[PDB]
């Protein structure tokens, strides 16, 4: 059950928390050895591990899927490419962080998921936090520069750890529109 | 047999649901109280139907409460009334007399309540105003090392001896800084438009550290200054790109009125607008490093020369 | 005393093994008898961890055919290899010249990933793997949407690429 949570939350679901796409990831249910006490905890994280599966499935979705050949931007389009690259490097405390809780768990196996929970409420806020801008970027067709903005209204806020996560994004996408500037000029 | 037995060994999963648990111990009513207690009142005729107790352990009783005070909700003791942690009472020992048992836990139940709340502002947050996050980010940053510590007493149960009278005065120290948050957020929940809103959420944390003007003064100060970050960036930001940009009257000045930057407001205003003219032909980054070398009462009048000094080279 | 005995929350590396083997013989009794599971472990960690080191070499191992998550991670870092023998092999040759260069500056690249692994580590753990070989096996797999493993080949493909 709880190296189990761990693989679930890479990306790797389990038999125990069987992952569907219109439900992420969900427990097996009530059985007559476990009880809501531990339950709601592993839920609570299980939302975290449902946000990163669709963060790679959408970052390998766009990067990577075509030979380069229309009007298109949010299908294709080279500031999609460059939204989806900054996505993962920002995305790696993450996997980090993972790889420190199996060493932990490695060293006493006796350490509760509590533990595991105060580690990782770090991302706890910053995770639904990053999600509403490709979620605005997927829903409206937000293409070309457009996407710049959508990000820089909600990189002018007040979390520290929120600005500069997409600050890195910003750059890479800042990226793209500067190489073809330097040429172009 | 052959899972369940092997279960009953490790795991501890008997004592609320099929056979409830029996504890055998050393008896003979310094411990055996709760027995010594029914037989009382068998003796005593109430005649029939005994008090349904279902008798869980003490060591686990602590680790099911420290799992409700750390702030995860949803464990099967304590149900809810409206979203309230209440005693529940199939809980015995083999001891406590159930009634002076009934009451200690109602305490720290009254406890778990108050930061059960805060959890709920939080939780309502994840499924705009700015000021809202921030507040959650200092009651956060509280959180964590609130929740460090029992986490850390969870490992020593298994551990020396652990018991209700050891992790009441262990936990002395925060259960005294709980309770000010209870009459601060009470304030802060009870209520239109986001300048009022604004205007009086601030308001409250600038009266509660003048009103005792030491560990409360510290959880006073640090849940200030982790709040008032988005009002000194606009601050700043009206002065030195010569123009005012709010969310929607988001900041509490409209060209709704605290007395917090009143004492300079009028400076404020007269180098914001000067810039624009200027321009039609770092101050948080003061103020973090400020607190480092009276509180908020001679020391924000030592925030007001920098400030004042830049007014002073906008108008001149 | 006599030691609290392992939580839920608790203990795991035996009560975890205990955990799943519990589980899976709840689904092989909640059908009915008519379900079948393989080996609940393929054989450890480390030796499955070596195992897994040696499929990226390009010999898959033969327990591959043309716990028990760990089918899911198992597979995603299985596919990688058996794609590099899909390059390889249509990489085999000593026609268009170019091409020849062209399938010579392929091998310029399956070289490093066969020189990357078991040339750094000493050992790892199975998540490490992962994580680790993902920038760089998905780069893998980008080069066989490339190739079309007619086909253009000559001056039409070196046009095509530059």
């Amino acid at each position: 059950m709880i190296h189990e949570l761990l693989l679930a939350l890479s990306g790797y679901p389990g038999s125990i928390f069987t992952w569907n796409k219109r439900s992420g990831l969900q427990v097996s249910q009530d059985f007559p050895f476990l009880h809501p006490s531990e339950t709601s905890v592993l839920n609570r994280l299980c939302r975290l591990g449902t946000d990163y599966i669709r963060f790679t499935e959408f970052i390998e979705q766009y990067t990577g899927h075509v030979q380069q050949q229309q009007g298109q931007g949010g299908l294709h389009g080279i500031y999609l490419r460059a939204f989806c690259t900054g996505l993962d490097s920002v995305l790696q405390p993450y996997r980090q962080a993972l790889l420190d809780l199996e060493q932990e768990f490695l060293g006493d196996p006796h350490l509760s998921i509590s533990h595991v929970n105060y580690f990782l409420d770090q991302f706890q806020l910053l995770f639904p936090s990053v999600m509403v801008v490709v979620e605005q970027i997927k829903s409206q067709k937000i293409h070309g520069c457009q996407i710049l903005e959508t990000v820089y209204k909600h990189s002018c806020g007040g979390l520290p750890p929120v600005r500069s996560a997409l600050e890195k994004i910003l750059a890479v996408c800042h990226g793209v529109m500067y190489k073809q500037l330097s040429a172009w000029m | 047999p052959d899972d369940r037995s092997w279960l009953e060994h490790h795991v501890v999963h008997q004592y609320w649901t099929a056979r409830p648990s029996q504890f055998p111990h050393s008896l003979h009513l310094h411990s055996n109280l709760a027995a010594v207690w029914d037989q009382h009142l068998y003796s005593s005729d109430p005649l029939y139907v005994p008090d349904d107790r279902v008798l869980v352990t003490e060591t686990q009783v602590i680790r099911e409460t420290l799992w409700l005070l750390s702030g995860v909700k949803k464990l099967f003791i304590f149900q809810l009334i409206d979203g309230k942690v209440t005693v529940r009472n199939n809980i015995i020992v083999t001891h406590l007399t159930h009634s002076c048992l009934r009451s200690v836990l109602e305490q720290i139940a009254a406890y778990g309540q108050v930061v059960f709340r805060l959890q709920e502002f939080i939780d309502e947050v994840m499924g705009p105003f700015r000021t809202y996050q921030a507040f959650m980010w200092a009651l956060y940053k509280y959180f964590i090392s609130f929740k460090e510590e029992l986490a850390e007493i969870e490992k020593c149960i298994i551990n020396t001896t652990i018991t209700l009278a050891i992790v009441v005065d262990k936990l002395a120290p925060r259960l005294s800084q709980l309770k000010v948050l209870h009459k601060v957020f009470s304030t802060g929940v009870a209520e239109t438009r986001n300048v009022v809103r604004a205007s009086h959420l601030l308001n409250t944390l600038y009266k509660a550290i003048l009103e005792y003007d030491e560990q409360t003064v510290s959880l006073l100060f640090s849940l200030w200054v982790e709040t008032v970050r988005p009002y000194l960036q606009t601050v700043d930001e009206w002065i030195v790109h010569g123009h005012l940009w709010d969310g929607a009257r988001e900041f509490i000045i409209q060209r709704t009125m605290v007395s917090f930057l009143k004492p300079v407001l009028k400076q404020i205003i007269m180098a914001g607008k000067s810039m624009q003219l200027l321009k039609n032909l770092e101050l948080d980054d003061v103020h973090d490093p400020l607190l480092a070398i009276t509180f908020e009462l001679t020391l924000r009048s030592c925030l007001y020369p920098h400030i004042d000094k830049q007014y002073l080279d906008c108008c001149g | 005393g006599h030691r609290e005995e392992p939580y839920l929350t608790e203990a795991g590396r035996d009560a975890f093994d205990k955990f799943c083997r519990l589980h899976q013989g709840e689904l092989q009794l909640l059908a009915g008898g008519v379900l079948q599971a393989p080996q609940p472990v393929l054989v450890k960690e480390c030796e499955l961890v070596k195992d897994v080191l040696n499929v990226l070499i390009g010999v898959v191992s033969a327990t591959f055919s043309l716990p028990e998550s760990i089918s899911s991670l198992l597979s995603e870092v299985a596919e990688y290899g058996t794609c590099y023998t899909r390059l390889s092999h249509f990489s085999l040759q000593p026609k268009g010249l170019v091409f020849q260069a062209f399938t010579s500056g392929l091998r310029r690249y399956l070289q490093y990933y066969r020189a990357c692994v078991l040339s750094t580590p000493p050992t790892l753990s199975l998540l490490t793997i992962g994580f680790l070989f993902k920038k760089l096996g998905r780069q893998l797999r980008y080069l066989a949407e490339l190739c079309g493993v007619a086909f253009p080949t000559g001056v039409k493909l070196l046009s095509y690429l530059y």
